[PDB]
RNA sequence: UUCCCGGGCCUUGUAC
RNA sequence: CGUCGUCAGCUCGUGCCGUGAGGUGUUGGGUUAAGUCCCGCAACGAGCGCAACCCCCGCCGUUAGUUGCCAGCGGUUCGGCCGGGCACUCUAACGGGACUGCCCGCGAAAGCGGGAGGAAGGAGGGGACGACGUCUGGUCAGCAUGGCCCUUACGGCCUG
């Protein structure tokens, strides 16, 4: 419910420091997605089609949402700064400001803009994220 | 085998009797892949049984089968370069295997000139409880249960 | 009443030649029997891959000949002149027998 | 596979039975086939190089 | 009127023709029993008949070619199965579970170079 | 080891026979012998021209020879005289009115035999082996050529011990049938013996 | 899968 | 060309760690015939590998019926023998079909157990295919070639 990308399955190690390599996978996913919707699929007998289906499914699961990033982002929003410490390190290394919904077991110093709250309790995340996205939409 | 369980092949039941034990028996009689000859031998033998002994030879065959069916077997074990003929339980499949095997070898062992008469005599005697196959079964049984001290080697 | 023999090593060019002949004949008036496929003949050569020893190598090669039949019925004169004129592919071999 | 041996096989040897077959490429006389007139090694090489019309790797 | 089935097993091919009648079977213009004379497995051909309370309704004309006697019988079996299926589809519901509508597809394996016959390696000793 | 011929593996599909004609058992041997003789003569002569392939066709008591050359200028000559004598040669060798034809290969960097003879000549001229191989593979890679691989046999730089060099880049799927991998072998003769060079080039699929 | 033979991978002591 | 061995392994690009040699990837849990696949994991991929693409066998269909075949017709000196017909087998070419595809249940997933439809059911059965390399492996007597050696002889021709 916004133009902003997201990562919600598993943070692949090196989405930022190795952005080009992951962009290669983005391109690959684009090419597959184009191919399956093309009238040239009558070649490549059924079994190879099934293999390509598996490949496409995997890339769709993992790389969905990330596809929107045509280049490096402008900021990062993380639910848990500790669970996603790798993303925090990458953002720090590439001078990308960090927004975190931290808790009692987090490091405040590693986040530029910190929201002291909860990481469990679905209600809390719902409220915070809803407010944030509403502020995003309103300011466009 | 290291992974699988080696599924048992399901034999096609015999035509005249509609039985699988008969098929297994005739298969065990087989040599050089001559099915027709083995079946002819079996049929002649059962006809001889019918003439000599009043009742149907199917029942006498089966009765001999569970007569010559053992329960204990001794198996070798290699611990510190020594032999340990531990007794062990036999599954019904294994029971059937050795039963049929002993029956056939004993049939071939008789001094009668014709094969059919040999197998018929062995069958009737094994049904009664005398002959080579029976004596061998009590042989293996007495070899078993005589070294019960080795039973701790569960294996 | 005229039988047309097609022999080849490559089945594709043989089929193309047979198709050309049948089409040309069919255009030229009278009907034809149609392409009759015949059992291909196979020659086999087993060799030793090694130049000196290891007689357990034994690579295989095959040479197969494909056959056709046309059997044009009710010959027409202009049909006849239509034959022996159409240039055949290089690989294909032709034979005519009444 | 001496040269002299190569030319010795190309003359009528006064009788039929003395005549035999030599490889037309290397002069071997041990594994020559009537159909091609080549030894097994030369046959294999030429088959692999694709210089034999219709001859192909067999598998069935 | 023609109830037809193919039947193929181990290189043997059959052609079966069932028609209403008193239950007379003939192969190659000869009696069944005479043709497979002495073969204990002959009766292994027509249990597809007795499975469906046939053997009293159908006269059979069989033309069978290729393979050996056992293959002959198996081809006949599959042929009659297919013909009975062609007669009335419902029979399938009671034929398939018994294993009569499957085409057995095990043939002679190709003899392989380096082996005596396709599996058996030449004996070697004194390692 | 002991990889098979990449061409012989694909005779059925993606590759085609060099010789295209039919003959019975009665006259197979004679045609094959004369074809071999023709190929020998042509390879001996036109080496300077940069020979690629020799196609032999027969239709009816006649031969249609097609020659793939890097530079047709050498073969044809100043006003088409050379070919004439060449024709005569073949006409003298086998008296069945042969019809010589010349075809020029587009972008000679994408023909394995040409790369092979080039590298062989480099070796014969006492070049540095490794550097030459890297240069060759890079040159092949520049002109599309989805894969390139070059192997040199042994006896590098007149050494006492033979050794394979080998170098490749791109995709070279030798195991896939639908590969269309072009193959070329050349032999180089030097003061210290013979060297073998192999070149594989991978061009698309299907 | 205890043992006989032949392999693969992961673990530990003394030399290049 | 043989063998390790049709064993499953051998590497690279970019990014991360360490001052550096280097490491990660390629380890751990599980599962496969497999570095096959899933999850976890500072790594994401790629190349040679495996698998697939190719051939044969197994089911069906469309073109094609002579030297192949003979179900329903008419003769037959009763043997497809003739007249006759491509229904069937076959013969070849082009395709369809098998994909854990559907259902029940068990698992976080790869998957597992059991069913149905099918000729075939969980790499359907074989073939061709041999990775980086090891073995100073084999072959100068298939051939090609470096260096030595002989050239009234170690060359060549006949009989035994
Ligand atoms: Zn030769």
């Amino acid at each position: 419910r916004a133009g902003m990308p997201y990562v919600n399955q598993r943070w692949l190690g090196g989405m930022l420091t190795n952005f080009k390599t992951i962009s290669q996978r983005v391109h690959r996913l684009e090419e597959l997605e184009a191919l399956f919707a093309s009238p040239e699929i009558e070649e490549r007998p059924k079994k190879e089609q099934v293999r390509l289906k598996h490949e496409l499914e995997r890339l769709q699961k993992y790389l969905s949402g990330f596809r929107l990033l045509k280049r490096l982002p402008d900021a990062i929003f993380v639910v848990d700064p500790t669970k996603e410490a790798i993303a925090v390190r990458e953002a720090r290394k590439l001078f990308i400001p960090v927004i975190a919904l931290a808790d009692t077991d987090s490091d405040p110093d590693l986040v530029d803009y910190i929201i002291p709250g909860n990481d469990d309790a679905i209600r809390s995340i719902q409220l915070i994220l809803s407010r944030a996205v509403d502020l995003i939409i309103q300011a466009r | 085998a290291r992974r699988r369980r080696a599924e048992v092949r399901q034999l096609q039941p015999d035509l005249v009797y509609g039985d699988v034990l008969v098929t297994a028996f005739i298969n065990k009689i087989m040599r050089d892949g001559k099915k027709n000859l083995a079946a002819r031998i079996f049929y002649d033998a059962c006809k001889i049984i019918q003439e000599k002994t009043g009742q149907e030879p199917l029942k006498v065959f089966k009765q001999a089968v569970e007569n010559v069916k053992p329960r204990m077997e001794v198996r070798s074990r290699r611990v510190g370069g020594a032999n340990y003929q531990v007794p062990m339980e036999v599954s019904p499949r294994r029971q059937q295997s050795l039963a049929l095997r002993w029956l056939v070898q004993a049939a071939n062992q008789r001094p009668e000139r014709r094969a059919a008469v040999r197998i018929a005599h062995e069958l009737m005697d094994a049904a009664e409880g005398k002959g080579g196959a029976v004596k061998k079964k009590e042989d293996v049984e007495r070899m078993a249960e005589a070294n019960r001290a080795y039973a701790h080697y569960r294996w | 009443k005229i039988r047309i023999k097609l022999r080849g090593f490559d089945h594709k060019t043989l089929d193309a030649s047979a198709q050309k002949i049948v089409e040309a004949a069919r255009r030229s008036g009278a009907q034809v029997s149609g392409p009759i496929p015949l059992p291909t003949r196979v020659r086999r050569f087993t060799v030793i891959r090694g130049p000196f020893k290891h007689k357990d190598s034994r690579e295989h090669f095959e040479l197969r000949t494909h056959n056709r039949l046309v059997d044009i019925i009710n010959p027409n004169r202009k049909t006849i002149e239509q034959l022996m004129t159409l240039d055949l592919p290089t690989g294909v071999e032709i034979e005519i027998k009444t | 596979a001496r040269k002299a041996l190569i030319e010795k096989a190309k003359r009528t040897p006064k009788f039929k039975v003395r005549a035999y077959t030599r490889c037309v490429r290397c002069g071997r006389a041990r594994s020559v086939y009537r159909f091609f007139g080549l030894c097994r090694i030369c046959l294999r090489e030429l088959a692999h190089k694709g210089q034999l019309p219709g001859v192909r790797k067999a598998s069935w | 009127e023609q109830y037809y089935g193919t039947g193929r097993r181990k290189e043997a091919v059959a052609r079966v023709f069932l028609r209403p009648g008193n239950g007379k079977v003939t192969v190659n213009g000869q009696d069944f029993n005479e043709y497979f004379q002495g073969l204990v497995r002959a009766v292994a051909a027509l249990e597809p008949l007795r499975a469906v309370d046939a053997l009293g309704h159908f006269d059979a004309y069989i033309t069978v070619r290729g393979g050996g006697k056992s293959g002959q019988i198996d081809a006949i079996k599959l042929g009659i199965a297919r013909a009975l299926v062609q007669y009335n589809p419902d029979y399938r519901a009671k034929l398939k579970p018994l294993g009569f509508l499957t085409r057995d597809a095990r043939v002679v394996e190709r003899k392989k170079y380096g082996k005596h016959k396709a599996r058996r390696a030449p004996q070697y000793s004194k390692r | 080891g002991n990889k098979i011929h990449p061409i012989g593996f694909r005779l059925g599909i993606t590759r085609d026979w060099e010789s295209r004609w039919y003959a019975g058992k009665k006259q197979y041997r004679h045609l094959l012998l004369e074809d071999q003789r023709i190929r020998g003569l042509l390879e001996k002569e036109l080496y300077s021209a940069g020979l690629a392939r020799v196609d032999i066709e027969r239709a009816a008591d006649n031969v249609a020879v097609t020659v793939h050359v890097a530079k047709p200028g050498v073969v044809i000559g100043r006003g088409g005289e050379r070919i004439r004598v060449l024709r005569e040669e073949l006409a003298k060798l086998t008296g069945k009115n042969v019809a010589l034809n010349v075809q020029e290969v587009q972008n000679p960097n994408l023909s394995a035999p040409l790369v092979a003879q080039r590298v062989a000549e480099q070796i014969e001229r006492r070049f540095a082996v490794r550097r030459a191989i890297k240069q060759a593979v890079q040159r092949v890679m520049e002109s599309g050529a989805k894969g390139a691989k070059v192997i040199v046999s042994g006896r590098i730089g007149g050494a006492e011990q033979a050794r394979t060099e080998w170098a490749a880049q791109g995709r070279v799927p030798l195991h896939t049938l639908r590969a269309n991998i072009d193959y070329g072998f050349a032999l180089a003769r030097t003061t210290y013996g013979v060297l073998g060079v192999k070149a594989y080039i991978f061009l698309g699929e299907v």
